[PDB]
RNA sequence: GGAUUUGGUGGAUUACUAGC
């Protein structure tokens, strides 16, 4: 073999990308409007889905399974965009913004 | 894992086991054993079929029926898969995966295939 | 760039562009400069737009004079590359050109951009 | 413009995208940023990289690191021929994500710094439909894409 | 500190170089005659660089 | 399917150990059965993925897909020390009797191990023992004198005399437990099986 | 060809005609002679038949 | 097989019997000098008597023409039927032949051998016997109004299928379908026989070499996204350059340095095949053109490295060896000019390099830094190193010099690397 | 990544007792 293997290097390959699909983050439950926005939590194994749906879904994504953790439904509040939030001193609080067309924003 | 007879002689043999594999063997001479494809034909809507790029062979076959009344028409086998929720045609005569795929429609698995004479 | 004259402000150079970029949505849009040159011919061209930055200039430089002649405003843009995304394409523009229509209906802003054109000229 | 808000955001910069025209978003990458918090102050690091989207589709690539008024792009990506809607780059930096809301299947991933488009994916089978969201984990190389549809599809990347 | 910042300073230290078409040696036969060998190979390298 | 892929309740029954999936990455939690701790050994890397569990009487041994045994302490949070057999293949099996601990490779190696002495006593492989997905110690006095094994059928070996010593016929499918209910009883199942045997 | 040229050549020829301060020395004009020797060894170099 | 494909094949075998009058005329037809009717028109000897002439000018020119006048030239070569020899004489008549073509190999130019190789292809018809051989010797020559004629009386082997187009076309072969004959597995297994001959014997010149290696480049552009097959033109296009550098003319070492570049660049290959390739570089590397190439070439092959020890020393008799054909104040000199490529990693390859094994040229290394900005992490490792030689190695005034450079530059990471090592 | 067409070879198209 004259190929380097790509494990030991960390740069990956300019024109061949390694990509392999995993199950689906809604299949678990499903959302009855688009994606309007996603977050991917800075520590822990969670995303958030938020949308027109009014709804914030929360789902643990192994990659297996992909269970619903927690679901926040915000009438008259359309989700426009929402967002995971750690203060970079106290790790210890986690709070989520979320935003629409409106003149108010929700935190959680 | 599985065994069948094809015909009503006593030529071919139709068996499955767990290397995801079905083949045709023949009692009568060992030559004419071969192995079924497992190429799928082009669906006839016009859509591009789902699957993964790397071809994977299909999952171990649980259940087997065959008939023989239809034989070189069309499909005339039915498999089905371990964890697994359609079941897969062959055709004997072309040693091919069919075109038909069914599905139980209720979210449970395969556990029982059989054929109308 | 002293040969580009006159070269419109940063102010003009944002209402060029957003009649420039409307008027190739209504296909209402010559653009390279034989094409303008070529309309300028006819006189069907309301005005004429060109880039600076062109090197060597002197390949656009004969638009002007066309204008003078038949006495159609004319200005120049700072950046080629932005006028060439504002006509909607994929490459470079130098120069570009309107229809006389007035039966357009963005009738109105292109007799309120040219007479900015005029004004400085 | 170039605004620090640890000075009352009194401007600092001021500088033109070349080419600029209908732009729609802009992104910086290589360092912290919202896609990739950090957990403590000494993790903090500066984005080495800047994307600029636009309407016609065209994303002009700048390198931070190396100040004008008027600064050159690195390269001008013109793949997507539609606006850009999502911009987006890898927790390391080394990948940038645009997408386009407008059309079907409309997301191209870059490598960079080649600023090279990755041909083998997505291909005409890859499912993203319109594309309206995306999302890169802060480590394991994880992707996920929303759509019109509803529908978050995930990816993992070997490599990470 | 830790080993992953060292690598991914490595990471973002690494520039960008000009990649290899398939058309970006065809010229070569155009002026392939009468040069010198070392100027071929600078020419080369301009097209590389 | 479940999100948690290895499940084990201490002898107490006191104590649940489990593994799930973080991203791509396996994270080790044990929390009080008799009544929240945020604390979980998380593997560095992907391809690292827990094979085997057991509790120790106050540690927990996980076997691993590296070919390596660890030997985890809950409080500090950290593996105390590794267990390494020379081979690589993935650890298919393990079970414990105070010092003793034996495991199984997918190799089919039988290896002994110390927890006092942290050394590999012995190392082996018998003959018509292709797969072996099982290894349990059959509780006789204090000492290990024979092992029980199964893959698809089970077979009985003796350590000093390392030759099987009698054959049950056991499930189709893999062996999934093959626990010792009593002396003379031991209790079989397989994997997709509703059935289990009493041999 | 004469599609290529002849843009070249009004290239070349706007430069000559208009240029204020022109040296004479065909610079424009030798690059552009460059560009479409490029075009038509390229176009040359295509064959119809299947080899 | 149907009896006409087994028939077939008598055919080919008995190409050249000259069986009956209506084949004598085909055979003797085909000429490079005059048109069909004329060739039947003239006999044996008076095409000898032009061919000796031929020599002669060809042997003024260059003498190892002269040998052949003893044996293919010879009078008596006339009556030399090749149909009537055995085996055993054929190949020694074969084996002259091979050797003449690749004398005649760099003076097609010249009128004289296309006249001197008329009398091979009327006496001894080398066009349908050795097919392959002339070809191999003409490449070059695609667009030379000989070569044209070459194909026009000529079978093409089955290899050389792509030009089949062209024979008896008023267009030359082009550009692009040289690439594309060169593109097959099995031709590069041919000509790499070819060119390896010309390398035993000292016959390659220029144009060979700048065809060559100019093709070979095409090769890799053409190949260059598929990824297995480029591994397939490892195991022999980089057997090729070993050879070329193995050449003591300077012409086949640089045009293995072009052979090198690209593929790396094309293809990211082990470290150990570019420390191999470097030494094998430097093993015979005498002129100074080469030597101005080759330190080119290494600090490419260096470049395409992204793998840990990207930038880690050189080997005790790697490093040897690269000083000894380059002395410091030489790459000094390539560190000075502004035009410099990027070389970051292989001259920290080259400090490390220095550090472990010189205790004199750390002075070297302080202008080494100044003269070429290094990556902050060529500057981590660095001083990482240099760390360690102050615990080790005596306190130099250079050495405490050396750090004070890093003083005076980037004062935090200079502790970084204490804290982290002291 | 998807679709259309096509060249070549391999095994059968007769029931498996060794070669020359």
């Amino acid at each position: 073999n004259y190929k380097d293997t790509l494990s030991n290097s960390k740069l990956l390959p300019p024109k061949k990308l390694d990509i392999v699909r995993l199950k689906d983050a809604n299949a678990s439950h499903p959302s009855h409007s688009a994606i309007q926005s996603l977050s991917f939590h800075p520590s822990k194994p969670l995303l958030l889905t938020g949308g027109y749906d009014k709804t914030l879904r929360i789902y643990h994504i192994d990659g297996k399974t992909n269970h619903l953790v927690t679901s926040l439904h915000l009438v008259g509040s359309p989700i426009q965009t929402c967002t995971f939030y750690t203060s970079l001193s106290n790790q210890n609080q986690q709070n989520i913004f979320t935003a629409g067309r409106r003149r108010y924003m929700h935190s959680w | 894992s599985y065994i069948a007879f094809a015909d009503s002689q006593s030529h071919f043999m139709l068996s499955a086991s767990k290397d995801r594999s079905l083949w045709s063997f023949s009692l009568r001479k060992d030559a004419q054993s071969q192995e079924m494809s497992q190429r799928l034909h082009k669906k006839q809507d016009g859509g591009r079929v789902g699957g993964s790029t790397i071809k994977s062979k299909f999952p171990e076959i649980v259940a087997l029926a065959i008939e023989n009344a239809r034989i070189g028409e069309w499909e005339n086998i039915i498999t089905a898969h371990k964890d697994e929720k359609f079941a897969r045609t062959w055709d004997m005569r072309n040693k091919r995966v069919g075109r038909w795929t069914f599905d139980t429609t209720d979210d449970g698995f395969v556990k029982s295939v059989a054929m109308s004479q | 760039n002293p040969k580009a004259f006159p070269l419109a402000d940063a102010a003009l150079t944002q209402q060029i562009l957003d009649v420039v970029q409307q008027a190739a949505n209504l296909r209402q849009l010559k653009k390279g400069a034989n094409e303008a040159t070529k309309t300028l011919n006819r006189g069907i061209s309301e005005f004429i737009i060109m880039a600076a930055d062109c090197e060597p200039i002197e390949i656009l430089l004969h638009l002007p004079l066309l204008c003078e002649d038949k006495n159609v405003p004319y200005v120049f843009v700072p950046s080629r590359v932005a006028l060439g995304r504002a006509c909607g394409v994929s490459r470079p523009v130098i120069a570009a050109s309107i229809t006389t229509n007035d039966a357009s209906a963005i009738k109105t802003q292109i007799y309120a951009v040219k007479d900015k054109i005029e004004t400085l000229l | 413009w170039e605004f620090d808000l640890n000075k009352n955001g009194h401007v600092i910069r001021r500088w033109k995208d070349q080419g600029g025209v209908g732009i729609t978003k802009i992104q910086v990458g290589g360092g912290t940023t919202t896609t990739c918090p950090a957990l403590q102050i000494s993790k903090i690091k500066q984005n080495r990289w800047l994307a600029v989207g636009s309407e016609s589709g065209f994303v002009n690539l700048y390198d931070r690191n190396n100040t004008s008024s008027t600064p050159t792009p690195v390269a001008a990506l013109d793949q997507l021929t539609t606006t850009i809607s999502n911009l987006q780059f890898s927790p390391d930096g080394q990948i940038l994500c645009m997408a386009s809301r407008a059309v079907k299947d409309a997301l191209r991933l870059v490598h960079l710094p080649s600023c090279s488009v990755f041909s083998n994916w997505p291909t005409s089978g890859t499912p993203l439909g319109k594309v309206t969201s995306v999302a890169f984990s802060p480590s394991g190389g994880l992707l996920a894409v929303g759509n019109e549809q509803g529908k978050v599809r995930l990816w993992k990347l070997n490599h990470y | 500190e830790d080993e992953e910042d060292i690598a991914l300073e490595f990471i973002n230290g690494e520039k960008k170089d000009k990649l290899v078409n398939m058309n970006s040696f065809t010229s070569m036969f155009d002026n392939i005659q009468n040069v010198q060998m070392d100027t071929f190979f600078d020419r080369v390298m301009k097209v590389l660089t | 399917d479940s999100p948690v892929l290895q499940s084990a309740y201490d002898p107490s029954g006191q104590y649940l150990c489990y593994v799930t999936v973080a991203l791509d990455k396996q994270r080790v939690g044990v929390q009080p059965t008799q009544r929240w701790n945020e604390n979980f050994l998380y593997l560095e890397d992907s391809k690292l993925k827990v094979t085997c569990l057991k509790w120790v009487n106050v540690a927990i041994i996980l076997g691993m897909n590296n070919g390596e045994i660890w030997l985890y302490s809950v409080l500090a949070n950290e593996v105390t020390y590794k267990f390494t057999t020379g081979n690589s293949y993935e650890i298919k099996d393990i079970d414990l009797m105070g010092n003793q601990l034996w495991c199984i490779d997918s190799s089919d190696a039988f290896y002994q191990f110390d927890l006092l002495q942290f050394k590999l006593l012995q190392h082996f492989r018998i003959n018509n023992c292709v797969q072996l997905n099982k290894l349990t110690i059959v509780p006789a006095g204090d000492s290990v004198a024979q092992l029980l094994v199964a893959s698809h059928s089970i077979s009985l070996i003796d350590i000093e005399e390392k030759k099987v010593v009698m054959t049950f016929p056991g499930h189709v499918s893999p062996v999934s437990t093959l626990q010792v209910i009593t002396n003379e009883f031991f209790i079989s199942g397989a994997e997709g099986d509703r059935f289990l045997n009493v041999y | 060809i004469a599609r290529v040229l002849a843009a070249k050549a009004a290239v070349s020829l706007r430069y000559d005609a208009l240029a204020e301060d022109r040296d004479d020395s065909g610079d424009i004009g030798l690059e552009s002679r460059a560009k479409v020797e490029n075009r038509l060894s390229q176009l040359e170099g295509r064959d119809l038949r299947t080899t | 097989s149907s009896l006409s494909d087994q028939l077939a094949q008598v055919a080919s075998n008995n190409a050249t019997v000259a069986l009956d009058r209506k084949r004598r005329q085909k055979l003797h037809s085909a000429s490079l000098i005059y048109n069909s009717k004329t060739a039947a028109t003239q006999d044996y000897d008076f095409i000898f008597e032009n061919a000796s002439k031929a020599l002669e000018e060809l042997s003024q020119i260059e003498p190892k023409f002269a040998i052949f006048s003893r044996t293919l030239f010879s009078e008596s070569s006339i009556s030399l039927d090749r149909n009537v020899q055995t085996k055993e004489e054929i190949k020694d008549l074969d084996n002259a032949i091979n050797a003449y073509l690749l004398l005649a190999s760099s003076k097609w130019y010249l009128a004289p051998t296309l006249h001197a190789t008329e009398w091979l292809v009327r006496r001894f018809q080398i066009h349908v016997k050795n097919t392959e051989m002339l070809l191999l010797s003409t490449l070059n020559y695609y667009q030379t109004p000989v070569f044209k004629r070459i194909l026009s009386i000529i079978k093409l082997p089955p290899l050389f299928n792509c030009l089949s187009n062209f024979v008896r076309s008023e267009k030359p072969p082009t550009a692009l379908t040289m690439i594309k004959l060169f593109n097959d597995m099995d031709f590069l297994k041919l000509y790499t026989s070819y060119l390896d001959q010309c390398i035993k014997h000292n016959a390659t010149y220029t144009n060979q070499l700048l065809f060559t290696t100019c093709c070979f480049i095409n090769v890799v552009a053409f190949n260059s996204n598929n990824d297995e097959k480029l591994n397939q033109l490892v195991p022999i296009l980089l057997e090729i350059s070993a050879k070329l550098l193995a050449s003591k003319s300077k012409d086949c070492q640089i045009a293995a340095h072009t052979i090198l570049v690209v593929f790396a660049t094309a293809l990211p290959l082990k470290k150990t095949i570019i420390l191999a390739a470097m030494e094998t570089i430097l093993s015979n590397l005498d002129a100074k053109e080469a030597k101005h190439s080759a330190l080119l070439t290494i600090c490419k092959l260096f470049q395409t490295l992204k793998g840990q020890g990207n930038v880690d020393q050189l080997p005790s008799k790697i490093f040897k060896l690269f000083d000894s054909k380059f002395d410091t104040v030489s790459i000094l000199t390539f560190l000075d000019k502004e035009d410099k490529p990027v070389c970051d990693k292989f001259i920290t390859s080259y400090t490390r390099s220095i550090a472990r094994y010189d205790r004199s040229k750390l002075n070297i290394i302080l202008s080494l830094l100044k003269k070429i900005r290094l990556e902050r992490y060529e500057v981590r490792l660095i001083i990482t190193d240099l760390i360690y030689l102050s615990e080790i190695l005596e306190d130099k005034s250079q050495l405490v010099e050396l750090f004070e450079y890093f003083i005076s530059i980037n004062e935090d990471l200079v502790l970084k690397c204490l804290k982290s090592l002291g």
